[PDB]
């Protein structure tokens, strides 16, 4: 069976996000 | 069918060999026919457990700088751990040395005399020299003038820490040389650039010449910690020397804050992002492999360290059809490390000691590990160490109806000497 | 780039039985000497045979310098040749020995085989997760083909490398994995956000058809020395460039010996011998003699190549004189070509081919007196000549160079000789060795 | 296939089993006493009782001196340290030469040592800080503790631990989902890659992929190791290898060599006596060459003849190629093999002898043999004539461009022919000397 | 904007680590500046990119004359190196001046 | 002792003297030379004496008549507690010091303070130790039952000892001795519990101590120099201690002299090889015994008539005549046969097995004809060779191998001298070539 993803610990952190329609920055 | 391979001795099992050729006279027992004769057998077992592969008789462990220190050790819901090496050597001294030279004392005349050389008559000092610091805020534009006293009266690692990112005055005699202008307007430049790929070469470089990729080529022998001083009968001197070897500043400077912690602060305890202590001054390694000075065991430096199991697993690569058996009397009964070498990385259908039935049924899983009328295998691989052919022979007769012969060498060892004496006798 | 004073030797002048011929490849003459260079050239071709040094002997204005760079023109791409000369050597931050070592790891090579990755697509979307400082990068990027899709992690120098040269939903991108490069081959989608700070959009390309992942496998040659900084100490990418290293150790020189010799025996390297060239090597000294004389002896030691134009000489930093300016033990390490004066045929071929290569229009009689002046004076003032007279014939508007811009150029520039017989008729006039000299006319 | 480097024909001293030699063995032809010689200063080597017994090796040139010091490498074996040397490696621009003397000496002398390790090591499931309570007071650290979850086979275990290790942690970028490796013994720590458990092909950072590491975490673990004296010396000169910001910014510097002091030597030899006595140190002397010793100056000579009576000092060996010369450094004292007559009463002088023409002969065919390349008997004559004629070196380096003419003429056999055009192409000193006396040009 | 540069200000630029910040760049900049022996690979990698601009047609190169006020006075080593110096692709014009007449060449004895 | 394999001056115990330093013929491991010994022995009182400074002795005589068998026997004969520094000639002409700074460097490291402190010390078996670690906050309690042979007893440990006791984790039955003040607990080993091992400790635990420190004043000099530390003395970049620090530590250690708490322990300087020293080195020397903080100042040189360095003129003994007047010069003279015989009887009966009486007769006739250190040199591959013919005792025989492949200078200089063109000159002239 095929293995899972590696856990994405993301929490504590600022994002960048760029789309195809728009590009977004989630900041704190 | 019989075919025959010889093999070079590689480099480890070449230095093995001379190591323990040596001795202080061998008189080269094992190719003087010791085998053939009949200590002389402790070397002939020697001779046989390096000129197979050294892994089979010690375990090639992880590659690391000798640890010369005194950590606190045992003798073997959570285990914690605090940093404890030191050096072996401890340079002892007397009480009396800190507490009349270097801590003030009522009849010292440190914190006086400090005061008087560092305070009184500094001469950035702008209560008494005022025209001498103008002259300087003249100079190098500074907007505040006791700035010249701050950096006559700091050490220099602090100095170099709190980097101050602020834009000086715009009458000095401060002139940004051009050199300083191009380092400035490529700071973030993108690629495509005329100025901007002039100016790195070292990337260029880098990626040209795959410098990511690239392994650790040397480690160092021996790694310490600084030589401990132990001060018999004070806590001042633990306290000074802890505060000096961990100092918060120049450890957290070369530091990170954990992401959460950075979010407690931030967020939660509302503290300004610039207040934040100065991390990530750490210089970054060359690569991965150049991170840390140990060295793990590969799997590869095994598979490429010896003689005859490189070859070994070119064979098993080319041959698929025929199911084969490995006589393991090649160093006496050593089952252990070609088992965990063939099912780490070369894993394939298996067994080894109802047997006899389950390698015919199919070949898909290989007769393999055997020690020596099942001749019902599609092929078997009997390769050295015959200096007697009856062995061979009866090991053969075991053994489809098709019967395929393997041999394999090693040429300056001693399978030249006694299988150039039982060739002839074949 | 530029016109230099070899810019026309491009191979040794060599047929395949290892014979010169009279005139190929931008050579002529010293036809022995020729031969044996091209059977040191094939030497190093085989690769097998380390630390024979080979010493060139002969008068200035011979082709010595010639020769050895011709044998680097004909010895091909990717395998070393260092040319330092004799002066270099002596330095302050290193020792002689240091150097030498130093220049005797930068002639030898080594072909590092390595397995790569290719990656290229169109990119769907970023995700590039910072923290607060913007010390730590995490993030995943997602990229798209014709065919399928996938979804990717994100490192730090991946990361970092998307920042700068900065890349947009909309691109398309290869990223190699072995080496970390990322280039954008351009916009693909057009996507209908045009923020106002963007002034630069890459040029149109169609969008890539077929599997993302393509297995790859190249080769890049590295020098012994550049490892052995690069091992020496925690920055040592930095010292290839600034040349700070020094002093290096002799324990991280016998762990690289032992690696090197690893990374041959499983396949990994193919180590290929170079070229270690010094000319003027009569301007060594006599500890440095020792060290090469002790330093051939190795398996990593490179053909070493030699020149000298000094007869019975005395070797520096010693009393005594010896032959070449090298004593004896060296010398007879050494296997020595030698090279002889030229006539006036193959000075006469030699400006031909220099004005070839000089782009001048020279006629026939001023080539005439131009050979004459080489064989009266040097090949070096008659090669020299030709430019010169290319710019009067330009300041007289004739393309094709005469004879009277010869003999004016011969008459505004000085020869050695005349110089020095114009120096001995009024030598009051110039600074006497014993810093004497009258300035006034009366 | 494989580079000859002008001494890969010789393998051994070559003697029998009561020191006597034969005439043939190890690729050494003649020097019979000198082989006897240099095989009872092996002897003398492996008895491991002596210090600061020391042999000059007094010959010409083309006689064997440096062969004779790589046979005794050779018989040693490489357990036992051996460091070759020249006389102009004595000379740094960085320190004083005495003191890369005893650097050398120190490199001379080697340890062979058994120690073990606490080892942590397994998989990182779980990594949670614990945030400190006064952040911005910055005389403490930003965190407290740090809770690191470890899993491998038959063994799981959480680990808190201290800030200073968690330093090592973060510099060596330890996320969630790679096996890492803990040596408690100077707190550095290994990450070995990314966790095979999960997925694998899907990263851009061509990570080594490793399994779950057998056994449990708290391996004690014992290696062995082979260490030197002077290697000791400089990891605690500048020491580099702790958690403390000495050590952190001590790796970063670029280092330069310094004078050690003796007390460090003193503290060393202490520590390394403890070893001994514990039981896990066996202590190997070595042997070290110096070659060219007549371009060492009298400053090296006088502190040689006291840092050889010392009660740790190696076996140092000594070649020599001149006669009766000036010594370097002064310009009155003549005196034999460049070698001053303070230290000569310290030194056993072993005497080596120059060749005939059969030797050369038999050498060249030797060489020849190593070199791959099969000759003919009047080509190997002839050979022998000029090696009597010119010198052992010439008829040494000749041998390979006439089998890069063999193989230009389209055979694997080398004729008198050949030998004609290598002499024809390349030129011998004396030539070579003879046509610069001819010449007016200083050719 | 046009702006006009020499290949030893490229040399330097290169040499001197820009960006990264990162303690030994900053302990760089507040230290005194060491001339150091800047090698040929780093020399090299600047004639390449350089040239693979001008190839570009965007940037011009225009050598400079170098003027060497008495030359009687450089030791003998330095003529040694200066011999192939010249002989090198990118080196420009130089000017040679000097007054001494029959003299002794610094450096050594009767030359 | 450390790590000590078998040296040229390793059987030298002392000076072979009598309580009225009347030499005995041949005692601790020495021989011969009894006027010189004598006058080493009233130096040697000179320095256990300690109320003279800054006197300087020079050993000149022929080569390997025991000059350095005499220095080395002096700082045996001195014990340990007292300063020695043993340099040669060529150590102070450093790349980084000046010379001056060498000679005061080496002069200030035989110079002795000793102070005598009292400290405080806990050493036992831990029988138990338990923590009630229910760490509500950071609070945590636990206690320790630590036994020697006369204590038993039970401790309540505060939260910095629960701290130290986390890391250097000690078991129970570990022994461990603690400081109280500064809180460093070491873990000496473990007792007999088998079922490294150390004996379990002797009663009465908390007992104080005095432990004597003798440091040289160097040390404190680079201490005092604020910006170097003491890593110094281990990294050797002291570099250029100022003169005022050593002002100041001079004038402290008479303070602690005077008000009584630190004595100041004279040293021996030795010297070897002082003719390779430059005039410079001469004129400091010659104004550094003036001094009261010098030490007695050892010399030894076997140079004739011959020229002092950085100068061009001849002077007696390669020294200039106001050094020759400020220092008692030490003659010693050569050996006979008795002398050699008694020589090589003791460095071989140290070196290796017994030899024949005949076969150390040979020695001795070798030694008196060519050089002692010749047959010293010859004993042990005599043995060596003995041992590969697999005999117990040395043959004449093996001295006569010995003897045909190790040669002495005599043989080597003659043999040099029928063999010259193949050897190289001074003017580089050689024949390699064996034909004509
Ligand atoms: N065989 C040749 N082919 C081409 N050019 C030559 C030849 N011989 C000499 N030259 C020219 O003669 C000049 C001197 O040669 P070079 O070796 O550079 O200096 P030197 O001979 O003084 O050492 C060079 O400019 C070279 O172009
Ligand atoms: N006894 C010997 N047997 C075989 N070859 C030798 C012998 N002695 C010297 N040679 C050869 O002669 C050459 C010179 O040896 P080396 O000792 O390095 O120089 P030298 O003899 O001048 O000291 C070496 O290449 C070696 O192969
Ligand atoms: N009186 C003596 N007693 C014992 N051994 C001696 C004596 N004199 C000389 N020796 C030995 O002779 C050897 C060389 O003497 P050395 O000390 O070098 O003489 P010098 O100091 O005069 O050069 C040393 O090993 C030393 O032990």
């Amino acid at each position: 069976f095929v293995k899972p993803r590696r856990p994405y610990n993301s929490e504590g952190m600022t994002r960048i996000l760029r789309r195809y329609e728009e590009d977004l920055f989630c900041t704190f | 069918i019989e075919i025959d391979v010889l093999c070079d001795l590689t480099q480890r099992q070449a230095k093995l060999y001379q190591v323990l050729k040596s001795q202080i006279s061998t008189n080269y027992d094992a190719i003087e026919n010791a085998a053939t004769n009949d200590n002389l057998i402790n070397a002939v077992m020697q001779f046989r457990k390096v000129c197979n592969h050294p892994d089979l008789f010690e375990r090639a462990d992880v590659d690391s700088p000798f640890s010369f220190t005194t950590f606190g050790k045992t003798t073997s819901k959570f285990t914690d751990l605090i940093y404890s090496s030191r050096n072996p050597i401890k340079y002892s001294l007397p009480r009396l040395i800190y507490e009349d030279l270097i801590l003030p004392n009522y009849n010292n005349d440190v914190d006086i005399a400090n005061k008087l050389k560092n305070v009184k008559f500094n001469i950035f000092n702008p209560s008494t020299n005022y025209e001498l610091c103008l002259f300087l805020s003249k100079l190098t534009g500074e907007p505040s003038l006791n700035e010249f006293f701050r950096v006559s009266t700091t050490p220099l690692l602090k100095r170099v820490i709190e980097r101050t990112n602020g834009p000086k005055n715009t009458d000095s005699l401060s002139f940004k040389t051009i050199t300083q202008e191009l380092l400035e307007v490529t700071r973030n430049a993108p690629s495509e650039g005329v100025m901007a790929s002039l100016l790195n070469v070292e990337k260029h470089a880098y990626e040209r010449e795959y410098l990511n990729c690239i392994q650790r080529g040397y480690h160092p022998n021996v790694s310490a910690p600084p030589v401990t001083i132990e001060v018999l009968g004070s806590s001042h001197v633990t306290n000074s020397i802890n505060n000096e070897l961990f100092d918060p500043l120049i450890s957290q400077a070369l530091s990170d804050i954990p992401a959460i912690t950075q979010y407690n602060m931030h967020v939660k305890k509302g503290i300004p992002v610039e207040d934040f202590p100065k991390t990530g001054l750490f210089p970054e390694p060359l690569n991965k492999n150049f991170s840390s000075n140990i060295s793990m065991p590969s799997m590869d430096r095994f598979i490429t360290e010896s003689a005859k199991l490189r070859k070994l697993d070119e064979l098993l690569v080319k041959l698929k059809s025929e199911g084969h058996r490995v006589l393991i009397y090649f160093q006496m009964t050593k089952m252990m490390d070609l088992m965990e070498e063939y099912l780490t990385y070369r894993q394939y259908n298996h067994i080894r000691l109802d047997l006899v039935h389950d390698w015919q049924t199919n070949p898909e899983i290989f007769v393999f590990l055997l020690s020596t009328n099942l001749t019902a295998a599609d092929t078997v691989i009997f390769y050295d160490s015959d200096w007697n052919p009856t062995i061979d022979s009866q090991a053969m007769d075991r053994a489809t109806r098709q019967v395929t012969v393997y041999r394999l060498l090693v040429r300056g060892t001693i399978e030249e000497r006694m299988r150039d004496r039982a060739k002839q006798k074949e | 780039s530029l016109i230099a004073a070899h810019s026309h030797i491009t191979g040794l002048g060599l047929d395949e039985n290892l014979q010169p011929r009279p005139t190929s490849e931008g050579m002529v003459g010293q036809l022995q000497a020729r031969r044996a260079a091209g059977v040191i050239l094939k030497m190093v071709q085989n690769g097998t045979i380390a630390g024979r040094a080979v010493l060139v002997a002969g008068p200035p204005s011979t082709g010595k310098t010639a020769l050895a760079m011709g044998v680097s023109q004909s010895l091909g791409k990717d395998v070393p040749f260092t040319a330092i000369a004799g002066s270099e050597i002596f330095s302050l931050e290193l020792s002689k020995t240091e150097a030498l070592t130093q220049a005797f790891r930068k002639s030898i090579g080594i072909k590092i085989k390595e397995e790569t990755e290719l990656i290229e697509g169109e990119v769907v979307e970023i995700q590039i997760d910072r923290s607060i400082t913007g010390g730590h990068k995490q993030g995943k990027l997602t990229i798209k083909t014709t065919d399928m899709e996938t979804i990717y992690e994100l490192g730090n120098k991946m990361i970092d490398g998307l920042t700068k040269e900065k890349v947009l939903a909309g691109d398309v991108i290869s990223i190699d994995k072995a080496s970390g490069k990322i280039t954008k081959l351009g916009r693909s989608f057009a996507r209908s956000r045009d923020y106002d700070a963007m002034g630069a959009d890459t040029r149109f390309v169609q969008c890539p058809e077929g599997e993302l992942q393509k297995r790859k496998t190249v080769v890049h040659t590295v020098s012994l020395h550049e490892i052995d900084v690069i091992n020496s100490r925690t920055q040592g990418f930095l010292a290839l460039f600034t040349g700070d290293t020094g002093e290096i150790r002799s324990e991280v020189r016998d762990q690289i010996n032992t690696k090197v010799a690893e990374w041959k025996e499983e396949g990994k390297a193919e180590i290929v011998p170079g070229v270690l060239f010094i000319d003027e090597v009569h301007m060594l000294d006599i500890e440095c003699f020792s060290f090469i004389n002790r330093a051939l002896e190795d398996e990593f030691a490179p053909i070493v190549m030699m020149a000298t134009n000094r007869g019975v000489s005395k070797t520096r930093g010693t009393n005594y004189k010896s032959p070449h300016g090298l004593p004896l033990d060296l010398l007879d390490r050494s296997i020595i070509i030698t090279t002889k004066s030229y006539n006036e045929q193959e000075i006469k071929t030699i400006l031909s081919i220099r004005a070839q290569e000089e782009e001048v229009e020279l006629s026939s009689d001023a080539l005439d007196l131009l050979t004459k002046t080489g064989v009266e004076t040097s090949l070096r003032y008659s090669s020299n000549l030709i430019s010169v007279a290319q710019q009067i014939a330009m300041k007289r508007k004739n393309n094709t160079v005469e004879v009277e811009d010869v003999k004016r150029a011969y008459l505004l520039f000085l020869d050695s000789a005349r110089s020095v017989k114009y120096v001995q008729e009024n030598e009051s006039q110039y600074i006497d060795d014993q810093g004497n000299v009258q300035i006034s006319i009366a | 296939v494989t580079r000859t480097a002008a001494h890969t024909h010789i393998k051994g001293l070559g003697l029998d089993e009561s020191g006597v030699a034969k005439r043939v063995e190890g690729g050494f032809v003649g020097q019979i006493e000198a082989r006897e010689a240099c095989g009872v200063i092996v002897d003398l080597i492996k008895a491991k009782k002596m210090s600061g017994r020391a042999i000059l090796l007094a010959g010409g040139p083309s006689t064997g001196k440096t062969a004779l010091a790589l046979a005794i490498s050779q018989e040693l074996g490489p357990k036992v340290p051996f460091c070759p040397l020249v006389g102009s490696e004595l000379y740094s621009v960085e320190v004083k030469k005495t003191e890369t003397l005893m650097e050398n000496f120190r490199r001379a002398i080697g340890l062979r040592i058994k120690e073990t390790k606490e080892v942590y090591e397994g998989e990182v499931t779980e990594l949670t800080p614990e945030d400190a309570e006064n952040p911005l007071g910055g005389y403490g650290k930003t965190i407290s503790h740090v809770i690191v979850g470890l899993k491998s086979a038959k063994g799981t275990k959480t680990l808190r631990l201290d800030p200073t290790i968690y330093e090592s942690i973060q510099r060596e970028k330890v996320s969630i989902g790679d096996v890492i490796y803990i040596e408690a013994n100077t707190g550095a720590v290994k990450r070995v890659g990314r966790s095979d458990a999960y997925a694998t092909e899907f990263d851009l950072e061509t990570e080594e992929y490793v399994p779950l590491p057998k056994g449990e975490v708290h391996k004690k673990k014992e290696i062995v190791q082979d260490v030197t004296l002077h290697d000791l010396d400089v990891a605690n000169a500048r020491p580099q290898g702790g958690q403390d910001v000495i050590s952190m910014m001590g790796q970063l510097l670029k280092p330069k060599k310094t004078e050690i002091t003796e007390k460090l030597r003193q503290e060393v030899n202490k520590v390394v006596a403890k070893y001994i006595d514990q039981g896990v140190a066996e202590l190997i002397p070595g042997v070290l060459f110096i070659d060219e010793v007549n371009m060492l100056d009298i400053e090296i000579f006088t502190y040689l003849n006291k840092a050889l009576e010392s009660n740790i000092a190696p076996v140092v060996v000594l070649a020599s190629n001149r006669g009766m010369t000036t010594v370097r450094g002064t310009e009155d004292v003549i005196s034999p093999h460049g070698v001053p007559p303070d230290l000569i009463d310290r030194l056993l002088i072993v005497r080596t002898l120059p060749y005939d023409k059969d030797e050369i002969r038999t050498i060249i065919e030797r060489r020849a043999t190593v070199e791959r390349l099969q000759v003919e008997s009047s080509a190997l004559d002839l050979l022998a004539t000029m090696g009597t004629e010119t010198s052992l070196r010439y008829a040494l380096q000749l041998l390979a461009p006439c089998g890069i003419l063999a193989q230009t003429s389209n055979r694997k056999e080398i004729v008198v022919n050949d030998v004609n055009e290598a002499k024809l192409l390349f030129l011998d000193a004396k030539r070579s000397t003879k046509i610069l006396e001819t010449s007016a040009n200083y050719l």
